[PDB]
């Protein structure tokens, strides 16, 4: 046992992977937006998040007209606090996680919005 | 339906899933609280860090151990850990899978009570089963008569079992685990000039002892050898980019566990609550206790430990009785790997706390159950 | 309903809108009024001159500014400035605008206090709100891991930033800028023959060091190459029409940054500043911030800047540890750009100061909402 | 033949003789040397200034500590410290006399290794002996169950101590003394408006603190009350004539002693350390070190700080345990106290270490004789 834990831990990660990203995918299409391909890199900006998460509740969501990382920060406090304003009650989940692309953690919300919702 | 096995240690988190080899997700299990002010408006910043998210944005945080000496001191939090390790690092529903949790023995039984009515009213679980730490690991080794001695952050077991017949009155209890080895290395590396002080230097100082500190098989001779210089000395280099050079303060932080006076401590050390606890068992049980010496625990990995502990037991027990020390390679996952093999037994799915047997007998029921 | 972006260092005042990319307006912050008599019976002479055109105006004039070393000395004319933004450069009834201005760190807190007071009741501003400078710079910068080095002509403070937050026990604030070189260099200059003693020669002396100084890299090497006359000399033509030739003294006078003994302060240089302030934070944070020392302000446009500063910091930060020097090509502006970028955000909002407010708590409101 | 006590602190030099009641000479511990330039052909202008004729003719100087935070930086000047207060001082001839040097706990091994080494190769003493400084403020307290709290710019540390019996596994050492008290001083007038850059200014502001700021029994109710201006201003008259009044800060100075996250630090103040190496202790000893708090050092000479202290610890101690603090009103020179009554005890005078033993065994003698 040299510490084999490591593979165990990314193909658990990969096989959460394409299951999420087949259901955001899923979701995606179903109110004519353009798929996206992946996981950890597609989410970065927190766009993607916002029109999602409208497209799950069913109201308007803006962002800002910024492309800089302040901007993608600002869309992620704005997807987090939409999120706990439906009482999902995250834990190590923060703005510069995302934007970071943390696998640990940009898969930890999407659960956690799975398990509300879904 | 597959069940949960999470060894929520006292130091690292080790969670997993039942019947597997390996855990998923280990991590250091600490929550910390950002300290200082907060000046940029568009961020999303959270308020609490834990785990290894904690442990890396960690010059902005006090980071605190929920678990201390084995015991919960804080309930509002070690919530917290367990739902990240639930949700965030296996992504699974709770109500779905029953959790195996473990324990250290002579714990308070406030501990295991409030345990069990966390993981019932809080996550649902449909069953749940707390088992002693020092158990689990025979099963991990195979054996079923041996004498474990696990250890690390907080604790020191040692449950003597014959014959799945663990002998209570002979298990020994000692707190003298890694972070009092921890505390003490940091405390002697003040001599040499360096000073490490906040919580977010202590972790540099526990990483510093994992891979720098060794023990000595004869400690008044390495200790002579190493006044004059040798090869003794080493070089580790922190995060600032400066570099330190310890060369005494290697085998002198984990000979405490030795001598615990280097602490403040009247315990003897490890090498001898081993032998007390062996001969409190019976005189036709010693002859073979003493060779299965079942090591497992965090801090018996150094490169030391596995031999000077057999050196300094031969020369107490008699000149015939043949002592043996098994120290396996992963000695540190093996109350894990214990818990994914006693949870995937046949036999076992009659013992775990059901939830309709909580509803009708209170959380009190973990006493009688285990 | 757009809110205006006016930081008003200490001199240029550089103000537009809030949400554009762009100052709109440029100008010097100096008062001027005229001293010779005037004999022209019809001529409508005002009263004080107040900007560029009290610049292009300076022969028959008594140039001065109102704020000196950040703090503002002269109340009276702080409102011509403002008032003189307001009506003729941008040409906007303030009752409808926000406004957010900007400050530094470690100031009276009367300044700040004082200029609010203003802002609401001369000019019924409907919100208003003073950042720090060095914040600013970050958020223009896009980052949010850096040590902000601003300084221009009032100020040089460093604010060490981690991730949005700010450590304010280690912000260090060094008073010597623009300035205070321009007096270096107009009280060198007379070595050679060249006398600049008015208030309209000092802004000819500005005008001398803003395009013939630059930076040395090795400065006593400098010294020892320009002693034998070389392609160092250069010549500036003065609005008279006459000429001068400055050899040495272009590289001596941006040395007082890096050597504050020559104008006998006894502070140290901005490398040194830099690296104090670097250590006074914590270990895991001086990895990342050694290699983000994001320059700011009108000081920092010298030509061989960011490479003086970045050899001066690696001749004392650890051997293994990278150190790169953020220097934009429009640093000038980029607390302006910034303070755009920061009214413009959406989540902004609930920071302004109401007029509400201020009729509620008064003047001491600004204390704890910013 | 009498012997020398020397209280080497971190500020000021407390020396004296053996035997007597009070130090011969006491005087700030700085070396300055002249930065600006000399136009005088005919002077006797020394090369450094040391002491108080230093602390006389700052204006010109750049006065240095030799130490920080009790250890000894420069090894260079605090030789000439020693060869002033040797001869220009006490006027003694060093070959004559026996030598005691007082220290902190938790200090470098090369700390008192060089300090014998340069007391013995360049002074020639007869003999020398450093002596903790915690257990002499015991001494001279006349007492035998403390627990020393001493803290004056430099460290801070308790050493408790039950019948002649030190616990060594339970000081507390703390870098928060009254240096970095001024340091904040100087930093928190520059709200009110008055900036103290210079060392020379250092000075005026460590004057200030020490004859204007008191410590609160009640930090939030005395903030409260300083709003609503009342009796808190004080004026104080520079050396230059002018007048500056500090109400606020005249207790949020020395309350850093209690909530060191004033400065950025992450240890809990001096209140709680104390209980914190109680509660270190063993439970039958608790009982009567709560009831001799023996306070030392200059910092513990603010006016509220005997009966701040008592009322926080009383808010953790239990509900039945009487406390005590014993601040003496000479609680600034008990350590050299304490040092001339041990170095004149009948038993005493054989545990020096003489010259003897030093040629025959070297530096690493003190670790061995102390
Ligand atoms: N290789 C090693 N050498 C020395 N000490 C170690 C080593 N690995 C881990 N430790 C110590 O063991 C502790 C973790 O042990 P572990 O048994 O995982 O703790 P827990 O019982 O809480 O799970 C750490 O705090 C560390 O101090
Ligand atoms: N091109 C330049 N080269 C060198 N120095 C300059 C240049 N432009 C401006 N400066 C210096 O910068 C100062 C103006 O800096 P600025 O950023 O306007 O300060 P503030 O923060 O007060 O607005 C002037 O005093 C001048 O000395
Ligand atoms: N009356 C006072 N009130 C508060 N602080 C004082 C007073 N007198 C001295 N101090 C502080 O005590 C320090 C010197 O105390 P001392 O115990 O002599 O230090 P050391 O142990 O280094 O000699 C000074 O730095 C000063 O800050
Ligand atoms: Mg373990
Ligand atoms: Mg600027
Ligand atoms: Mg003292």
């Amino acid at each position: 046992f040299s510490d084999i834990i490591k593979s165990r831990s990314d193909e658990h990660n990969d096989v959460q992977k394409k299951t999420f990203t087949k259901w955001i995918n899923a979701r995606f299409s179903k109110s004519g937006k353009p798929p996206i391909n992946d996981m950890f890199t597609d989410l970065k900006d927190g766009r993607k998040l916002l029109d999602l998460l409208e497209g799950l509740t069913g109201t308007s969501l803006p962002k800002e007209r910024g492309s800089t990382r302040v901007h993608a920060l600002n869309n992620v406090n704005r997807v987090l606090q939409v999120l706990h304003q439906n009482n999902v009650e995250l834990v190590n989940i923060g703005g510069t996680d995302i934007v970071d692309g943390n696998h640990k953690l940009t898969l930890g919300l999407l659960w956690s919005i799975i398990l509300h919702w879904q | 339906t597959t069940a949960l096995v999470c060894d929520n240690g006292s130091g690292l988190v080790k969670a997993g899933f039942a019947g597997d080899d390996a855990p998923r997700a280990v991590f250091p299990s600490i929550v910390g609280r950002p300290r200082h002010q907060g000046v940029m408006v568009g961020m999303g910043q959270k308020d609490s860090y834990v785990g290894d998210e904690a442990q890396s944005k960690r010059g902005i945080l006090t980071l605190k151990y929920p678990i201390e000496h084995g015991i919960i001191t804080n309930w509002d939090d070690m919530e917290k850990i367990w739902h990240h390790t639930f949700y965030n690092e296996l992504r699974v529903a709770p109500e779905e899978h029953p959790t195996l949790l473990t324990e250290a023995p002579l714990n308070p039984k406030a501990n295991r009570e409030k345990m069990t009515q966390i993981m019932f009213e809080t996550f649902n679980v449909p069953a749940m089963y707390v088992a002693i730490q020092a158990v689990l690991s025979l099963y991990a080794s195979g054996r079923t008569t041996g004498i474990v001695l696990d250890s690390g952050d907080g604790v020191t077991h040692n449950v003597p079992i014959y014959e799945g017949y663990a002998l209570p009155h002979a298990i020994m209890r000692l707190d003298l685990a890694g972070r009092d080895l921890t505390d003490y290395l940091m405390k002697i590396l003040t001599e040499r000039g360096y000073s490490f002080v906040t919580t977010a230097e202590r972790e540099i100082v526990r990483d510093i002892k994992e891979k720098l500190c060794y023990v000595a098989l004869d400690f008044e001779n390495e200790m002579a050898t190493a006044a004059s210089s040798s090869s003794l000395e080493k070089s580790y280099e922190l995060p600032d980019g400066q570099v330190i050079t310890i060369g005494n303060e290697r085998f002198r932080c984990p000979e405490t566990l030795f001598q615990p006076s280097f602490i403040g401590m009247e315990s003897a050390g490890i090498h001898e609550t081993t032998y007390n606890s062996i001969m409190k068992c019976d005189i036709d049980i010693r002859k073979d206790l003493y060779a299965n010496n079942v090591m497992s625990g965090g801090t018996t990995m150094y490169p030391g430990i596995a031999d000077r502990m057999q050196k300094e037991i031969t020369a107490l027990a008699p000149s015939t009785m043949k002592i043996k020390i098994i120290a396996p390679p992963e000695r540190k996952y093996s109350v894990w790997i214990g818990g994914s093999i006693l949870a995937s037994l046949s036999t076992f799915q009659q013992m775990w706390i059901t939830k309709q047997e909580y509803d009708e007998a209170g959380p009190s029921i973990v006493h009688r159950k285990c």
